[PDB]
């Protein structure tokens, strides 16, 4: 070899070699995932050298948390990544298109035939595939209760389907309130907490906020109902001069006269929000909730216990942002300008601690616009099942909304697409007839391994299914209780229309140039 | 223990013929890594960092920067390809190739019991006229044309990854390069490094990538209350910071009476609102600085309707500063009129992937775009990247020189013939070098079929053969096919200063590595 | 972080290297036998420089030879081993010109990766080669202008002998072929098969070369144990049983039963072996060689009958004096020798460079063997010198079997670069291109002999071409002087070994095919 030439200790793979070494370690990670696909997928215990457990079976959580040291296996968990931070689901799906891209050229490129020619009929066959991926999608005018379907099938690949129907419901109904009127929902406006309280199916969706803080005196009030909520951001705490300056006293009696003097500036801060409780007309209840993500000292805490304020601490940056909206009030960095218009309202304000550890809970609100999906889970890795299941199945219910059409569901589309590339097969014309056979046969793997992990036979399933398809117009599909081949538009087995747009846009490009590698090395010590 | 009495300790000493013919080892070795990374049916390369990352590409200068070799006359073929890189932009793998080849011819006359000042002396001869014989097959270009500069750079890349993509590249290399052309004063210049940005973002498709009109920052809104869309924003752009800090002095207050503490903090807020009152005469829009702005500052922006960007980068404030036409001040009592960047056109904080993005596009006319990337991973949105850093260096050596290369093999071996005939009224011993200088070039077509699986014997006589008549002369390899196909025909064209640093840079190399006779290695510096 | 390569499809080995292809096996084959080429080029031609070379047992060697450098190189390179296994055959076949092999082969390998890189593969060179191979074989005979068959005395062979001697002892030219010419024609079988065993050198540490001569016989380096050391009648009775008495082989026991049978039996020894030495005193010998032990009884007789005895430890040069003397070597103890006596001229003792040595000198009767006794200053000289006769007894082999001779020096191959050049343009083929490459490799041969001798190669090399003009066939070099202005071969007489000619072409051509054939390298772990 030449890099063995000029640097001994640099390793190398030739042309024949490189393609063994990224083949085989694209059918490691495709027998891996392959097992955890659908409904009727296993669940993976993973492990870290700490010793937390992490029970999950997410394409994205599984090829980042596994004690794998390969350059094949880093190259699909980039694509991986972009997978799972854009539209969600589609993640377990996308390394086994990859895997089988790679398997079904290692018949051709090993049969004499170049890897270039392979790759110029994945081009061919993949712009035959996007078009007849926007002929079968459909479009439902984004009713609630087809977005009932597009979240059940989501969820459903990640839990035991008991706690589905719970979190259909959590998932549905908080993407529906926060944007009106065709605009972009923000994701940052849903607040994901953990709780430890009854059980993992008592997850519910709190309409307002939850706020993982409590109060931090024990003479404030624990449950304030018809509360107003006054977001600051100013530092109710003792700060210090930029300038170091530092006091001077010549007598004992002088000293405590600037005690009281370096603490007016605090206190005239602390008089402008006590002053405010009493022009909002204060002969009644008249619950104040001061959120404050800054500190306060506990000089003005105990100011603003006698006065009858709830005062909280230390919140986060996105709080001034999802409390704004909820309460509708206006979030302030100043007292200049104080107002009863800047307030807010919630009908109910209630703490409860789980083991020192307090949540405040804003609740009765009227348009909030910003909701909290409650999560209770008993243990530890409980929590991160319900966590990545929420946070895919909010993305699978946002992207059936900003696109108006819904893609069918298992094998309805994987199907259909591989038999439309037969029958344009014969009209690429030249050396690339067989790279259009590898990508057709490479789609079909999503019936293969939903079949094969309902314990059904993989190669008896799909020549029912093919002909059921064949022989009518309705884009059939694979049955995860029974194995007959059954429509998917009809039985509420729904799917993203960009999951299945950009599956065929990035396993083609990263198929593409795997084939096109030779020369494998390790250079640079 | 006694120590010998030595010269020079733990160094090592080798002349003669092991470094004449050591240092052409040295070259062919790294000829032969590149070698299938020339032609337009080249495959990709993957690479190995000890930082962790992964580089798997296919240009030249990419794949040898990641290699560390040992030996010395190995380390210069290395920076060989680091200057082509930053002289133009698709020219560097063609120039380790061809000097490896005329090092190769040169090993020869070495054996031959000729001097290696006699070679270089040849090889000045032979290229004092390659520079002239590409100068009279040339052939002026049409800068104003649309589709004339779309051919050219299609040609650079038809050799690299994004030739599946070559009807989106080419408009996006071209649009970046004329955006970007600014002039002031009496000077032209091209800046595609620090005003063309490339910022991609993992996710969607490569289709939808396209070079916006204006520029783009990773940064969100500083408070939630400030707009997120303006239509017509007048951006401001600060240097300095708009809070209160410590000043460079050795400043102490001594503070006596009970008024003073509280006056102090009362002057900090009121220093905030004199500077957050300077910028406001002018009515801005959008306030975008590259230091902190504290919560007093954003109090008065919040009630004026000013959407605030925080932490800009220093590269990005000149980059907006001539897409918008604004002035970066650092003074906010010395703001004026024309400080103010009007002409801005939509500006909205999209969100890219759980990431906010501060878009400034629809400009009318800016010096400065972004190039929005965006595709299935970091790992081939890196070789995007660097192919349309390639792909506009080559559009920028045509507005700086409108000359046309025909490439492909029919400018190696139209040069060939050159100094074969020019060879004949030699008459003396530099002859026989200055001939090998002729049959050097011809590996450039040689690469070409042996990527596509050509043959070599049966194309090589019948391409030497039209370059005999004074007709055509313009016939190159078509690395497609496999056959002899006219430059005229297929669009095939090279720039000049892609084709003149290609052959000053080989020679010149080859004039570097045959005068070192001697190499000592051992010693340390300071 | 940094992650790594590891085995692909077959990565099965425990320790071991794997090569494949035209850049991992081919071509570094090229590479290492390129090295031995410019190796041995130096110690090419009359004007080669010598190589001290020690081998893994410390000792030195020095010579020009290439012959016996490459036995002391331990080379593990295995496509170098097929050039110097092939030039190992040229000593074996011929004996002179192995350093033809380096040079040929060596140079049509490296003109083979210029073909490789260039064009047409393996399936090619080598059918391409083979074609010049066999029409480099029919310019052979047509080039042959002498022929060493008039007048076979020590006049005319000393000038063909010129030519083996003149590239490894330039200076001692003149002297070398004279004895090398009284002891290879003293040796002739009457048109019989010629022997080069039949000539031995005996290395005598003293004076200079000018002191080296040819004697008639043999020389020993071994003692008398006597007094009989001055011997002119020389009837010489050879013995391959030790001259000690005859002992039984089971196992030998003496058994006494009386005092008679004790006191006799040591007066009984001596009579019995006085018997026997006596016997052969009758015959008239007068020099016994035994190729065992001497009892002391022997030597008592011995000195009485006034017989020289000789002791040969070694088996192998008993059987070389028998074919001196004309003797027959008797497995049995002393009998009355018939008719297998040996008969010389003169056996006698000298101190010769402080080596007392035993001289069977003959007289009159001259040729039955022949020794070259060479003396020099060193012991590492005296070896070089003899590498220098044994290639000169090795060419007057190749006269035997074949009688013509072609002009060397660099005649020969410009003459065969200038044929296979015309059949390579008379080609119609794609194979043309390694006919007109196998005719530059007889070009890098003289190219050899003028960097050796401080010329510019350019100008030797197009001088030569120039007086080629299809009738002339025999201008080859003249390397005594710079400005060459380069003469006939014939008039210098220069010329040598046509047999030597036509199996280095044939071996360096099956040689250089055998590393081209060679395309995937399996090597084990080396201990
Ligand atoms: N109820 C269902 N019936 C049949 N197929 C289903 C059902 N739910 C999910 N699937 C199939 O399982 C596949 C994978 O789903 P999921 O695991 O959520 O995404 P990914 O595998 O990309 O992580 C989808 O392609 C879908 O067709
Ligand atoms: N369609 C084509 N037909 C023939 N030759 C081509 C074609 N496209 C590119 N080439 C050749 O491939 C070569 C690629 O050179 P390149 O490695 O890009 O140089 P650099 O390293 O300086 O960018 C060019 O010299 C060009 O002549
Ligand atoms: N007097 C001379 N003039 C010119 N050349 C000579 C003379 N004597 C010998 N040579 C050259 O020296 C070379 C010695 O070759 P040699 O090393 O003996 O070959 P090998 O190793 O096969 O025996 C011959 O090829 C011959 O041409
Ligand atoms: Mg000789």
């Amino acid at each position: 070899a030449a890099v063995k030439t000029l640097n001994p200790k640099a390793e190398v793979a030739r042309a024949q070699a490189a393609l063994a070494v990224n083949i085989s370690a694209a059918r490691g990670l495709q027998d891996v995932l392959r097992t955890n696909l659908g409904p009727k997928g296993t669940m993976k215990m993973l492990v870290s050298g700490a010793g937390d457990i992490k029970l999950t079976k997410d394409g994205n959580v599984l090829l980042h948390e596994m004690q794998i040291q390969h350059p094949t296996a880093s190259l699909i968990a980039k694509v991986a990544t972009a997978q799972d931070d854009i539209t969600g689901d589609g993640t377990t799906s996308n390394v086994l298109i990859i895997g089988e891209l790679l398997k079904q050229a290692d018949l051709y490129i090993s049969e004499g035939l170049h890897p270039r020619i392979i790759t110029e009929g994945f081009e061919a066959a993949k712009e035959k595939a996007l078009q007849f991926l926007e002929e079968v999608k459909v479009s439902r005018e984004m009713d609630r209760e087809t977005l009932i379907d597009v979240a059940r099938t989501s969820l459903r690949t990640k839990v035991h389907a008991e706690l589905a129907d719970v979190l259909t419901e959590a998932v549905v109904d908080s993407i529906l309130a926060i944007k009106k009127q065709d605009e972009p929902i923000d994701l940052f406006m849903i607040e994901i907490m953990e709780m430890k309280h009854k059980s993992e199916t008592d997850t519910s969706l709190i309409r307002g906020l939850v706020l993982d803080h409590g109060a931090r005196h024990p003479d404030m009030k624990k449950r304030v109902e018809d509360a107003y909520i006054l977001t600051c951001n100013v530092s109710l705490e003792y700060e210090k001069t930029e300038v170091n300056s530092g006091f001077f006293y010549k007598s004992a009696e002088e000293r405590e006269k600037l005690v009281k003097a370096e603490r007016k500036f605090i206190e005239d801060r602390v008089k402008k929000i006590i002053e405010l409780k009493r022009k909002v007309c204060g002969d009644s209840d008249k619950g104040f909730v001061v959120i404050n993500q800054k500190g306060i000292d506990p000089f003005s805490l105990d100011a603003l216990s006698k006065e009858g304020i709830v005062a909280l601490r230390r919140a986060k940056r996105r709080n001034m942002e999802r409390l704004t909206l909820a309460c509708g009030g206006v979030a302030l960095n100043s007292f200049d300008d104080l107002s009863p218009d800047c307030l807010g309202h919630a009908g109910l304000v209630y703490e409860y601690t789980l083991g020192e550890e307090k949540f405040t809970f804003i609740e009765k609100c009227n348009n909030p616009r910003s909701v909290t999906l409650l999560i209770k889970g008993p243990n530890k890795h409980t929590l991160t099942q319900i966590k990545d299941a929420v946070r895919d199945g909010l993305r699978a219910v946002k992207n059936a909304i900003d696109d108006g059409c819904v893609v069918p569901g298992a094998g309805a589309v994987e199907v259909a697409m591989a038999e439309a590339l037969i029958k344009h097969k014969p009209s690429v014309k030249g050396r690339a007839q067989l790279g259009v056979q590898a990508f057709a046969d490479a789609l079909l793997i999503i019936p293969k391994v939903l079949a094969q992990n309902s314990g059904f036979d993989l190669q008896e399933t799909l020549v029912k299914i093919q002909a059921e398809h064949s022989e009518s117009g309705q884009l059939v599909g694979v049955d995860l209780n029974t194995g007959e081949p059954m429509v998917a538009a009809e039985v509420g087995v729904w799917d993203n229309y960009c999951v299945k747009k950009q599956l065929l846009h990035s396993c083609t490009v990263i198929a593409t140039n795997i084939l096109l590698v030779d020369e494998i090395m390790r250079a640079g010590m | 223990h006694r120590p010998v009495l030595v010269l020079s300790q733990n160094t090592k000493r080798e002349s003669g013929r092991k470094v004449q013919s050591g240092n052409i080892n040295a070259a062919k070795t790294i000829a032969d890594i590149i070698r299938t990374c020339l032609g337009p049916k080249s495959m990709m390369k993957m690479l190995l960092d000890p930082m962790g990352g992964i580089v798997m590409t296919n240009d030249g200068n990419a794949i040898l920067r990641e290699i560390q070799v040992q030996h010395p006359a190995a380390k210069s073929m290395i920076e060989i390809s680091r200057t082509q890189d930053e002289e133009v932009g698709d020219g560097t793998t063609s120039v380790i190739i061809l000097a490896g080849e005329m090092l190769s011819v040169a090993e020869h006359f070495l054996e031959q019991q000729m001097h290696p000042t006699v070679v270089i002396s040849a090889y000045r001869k032979a290229l004092d006229d390659m520079i002239s014989t590409l100068k009279k097959i040339s052939i002026p270009v049409d800068i104003s044309d649309s589709d004339m500069m779309l051919n050219i750079i299609n040609s650079s890349i038809t050799t690299k990854a994004i030739s599946r993509w070559s009807s989106l590249a080419c408009n996006i290399a071209l649009d970046a390069v004329k955006m970007v052309q600014f002039e002031e004063n009496g000077r032209k210049e091209i800046d595609i490094k620090k005003y063309a940005r490339v910022e991609k973002i993992p996710g969607g498709i490569i289709e939808d990538s396209c070079v916006l009109r204006g520029v783009m920052i990773n940064k969100d809104v500083t408070h939630p209350r400030m707009r997120r869309y303006i239509k017509n924003p007048r951006i401001v752009l600060l240097d300095s910071s708009l809070e209160y800090k410590k000043g460079e002095s050795q400043t102490d207050i001594e503070i006596t009476r009970e008024e003073d503490f509280t006056r102090i903090l009362q002057m900090e807020e009121e220093y905030i609102q004199q500077l957050c009152e300077d910028i406001i005469q002018l009515k801005p829009d959008v306030v975008i600085t590259e230091k902190g702005i504290s919560d007093l500052a954003q109090h008065y922006l919040m009630r004026a309707n000013i959407t605030a960007i925080r932490r800009v980068r220093k590269t990005d404030n000149n980059r907006i500063a001539r897409a918008c036409g604004a002035r970066i001040v650092s003074r906010p009592e010395e703001l004026r009129e024309d400080d103010v960047g009007t002409g801005a056109g939509l500006l909205e904080i999209k969100k890219i992937g759980d990431e906010y993005f501060t878009f400034i596009t629809d400009c009318k006319d800016p010096k400065a775009c972004t190039i929005l990337l965006r595709g299935a991973s970091k790992e081939i949105l890196s070789e995007v990247e660097r192919n349309l850093q390639d792909a506009m260096q080559v559009c920028r050596n045509v507005l700086l020189d409108p000359q046309l290369v025909p490439g492909g093999g029919a400018s190696e071996m139209a040069v060939a013939h050159a100094l074969t005939e020019k060879s004949k009224a030699m008459t003396g011993v530099e002859q026989w070098p200055y001939r090998a200088v002729a049959q050097a070039l011809e590996v450039i077509p040689r690469t070409l079929i042996q990527n596509c699986g050509a043959s070599t014997i049966r194309l090589l006589t019948s391409l030497r053969a039209k370059h005999t008549q004074e007709n055509c002369e313009t016939w190159g390899v078509n690395g497609e096919t496999g056959t002899l196909v006219d430059m005229k025909e297929l669009g095939i064209w090279e720039p000049l200063a892609v084709k003149l640093q290609t052959y000053k840079t080989a020679v010149e190399t080859a004039v570097l590595l045959l005068r070192i006779d001697d190499i000592v290695s051992g010693h340390k510096k300071k | 972080h940094v992650p790594k390569a590891p085995g692909f499809a077959q990565m099965l080995k425990e320790g071991a290297k794997h090569f494949s292809g035209l850049e991992e096996a081919v071509y570094r084959n090229i590479q290492a036998c390129k090295e031995l080429a410019q190796t041995t080029r130096t110690a090419y031609g009359p004007n080669g420089m010598n190589k001290m070379v020690i081998n893994h047992l410390e000792k030195l060697f020095v010579t020009n030879d290439a012959a016996t450098i490459l036995r002391e190189l331990e080379v593990q390179h295995p496509a170098a081993k097929m050039i110097v296994m092939a030039s190992h055959m040229q000593e074996q076949e011929v004996g002179d010109g192995t350093n033809f092999v380096l040079v040929f082969a060596g140079a049509l390998l490296e003109l083979a990766e210029e073909l490789l890189r260039i064009g047409l593969s393996v399936s090619e060179v080598i059918e391409g080669y083979e074609i010049a191979c066999r029409k480099a074989h029919e310019i052979l005979p047509n080039l042959v202008c002498c022929s060493a068959k008039n007048l076979r005395d020590i006049d005319e062979v000393s000038s063909l002998l010129r030519t083996s001697i003149m590239s490894k002892q330039y200076g001692n030219e003149v002297f070398l072929a004279k004895l090398i010419a009284q002891a290879c024609v003293s040796i002739f079988p009457d048109s019989g098969h010629f022997n080069v065993d039949n000539i031995r050198v005996c290395k005598i540490l003293g004076s200079g070369i000018s002191s080296s001569s040819v004697l008639h016989g043999m020389v020993f380096k071994k003692e008398t144990e006597g007094d009989v050391t001055s011997v002119k009648d020389a009837k010489i009775a050879v013995y391959s049983c030790p001259f000690d008495g005859m002992i039984t082989e089971t196992k030998g026991t003496v058994l006494i039963k009386t005092a008679e049978e004790l006191m006799n039996f040591s007066k009984g020894e001596e009579n019995l072996m006085d018997a026997q030495v006596k016997a052969i005193a009758d015959t008239g010998a007068n020099v016994v060689v035994t190729g065992g032990k001497v009892a002391d009884m022997a030597l008592h007789y011995a000195n009485k009958y006034n017989i020289m005895l000789v002791r040969l430890n070694s088996k192998w040069d008993l059987r070389r004096l028998c074919k001196t003397v004309g003797a027959t070597a008797l497995p049995r103890l002393t009998p009355p020798v018939l008719e297998e006596m040996g008969h010389c001229d003169s056996v006698y003792l000298s101190e010769v460079g402080d080596t007392q040595v035993v001289v069977f000198k003959h007289e009159k009767e001259d040729g039955a063997i022949s020794t070259i006794v060479l003396r020099g200053s060193t012991d590492n000289l005296m070896d070089d010198i003899e590498r220098a006769v044994d290639d000169g007894v090795n060419t007057f082999k190749v006269l035997t079997r074949d009688k013509r001779l072609v002009p060397g020096g660099g005649a020969t191959e410009i003459e065969l670069a200038k044929q296979i050049t015309s059949y390579g343009e008379t080609c119609p083929g794609l194979e043309q291109y390694a006919i007109k490459k196998f005719a530059e490799a007889f070009e890098a041969i003289p190219r050899a002999l003028a960097e050796n001798s401080g010329v510019k190669a350019n100008e030797v090399i197009s001088k030569l071409y120039a007086v080629h003009q299809e009738g002339n066939k025999n201008v080859g070099l003249d390397i005594e002087a710079e400005v060459p202005a380069v003469k006939d071969m014939l008039e210098a007489g220069i010329l040598d070994t046509y047999l030597g000619k036509y199996w280095a072409i044939k071996l360096a051509t099956n040689a250089a095919v055998t590393v081209l054939r060679v395309d995937q390298i399996i090597m084990a772990k080396p201990a």
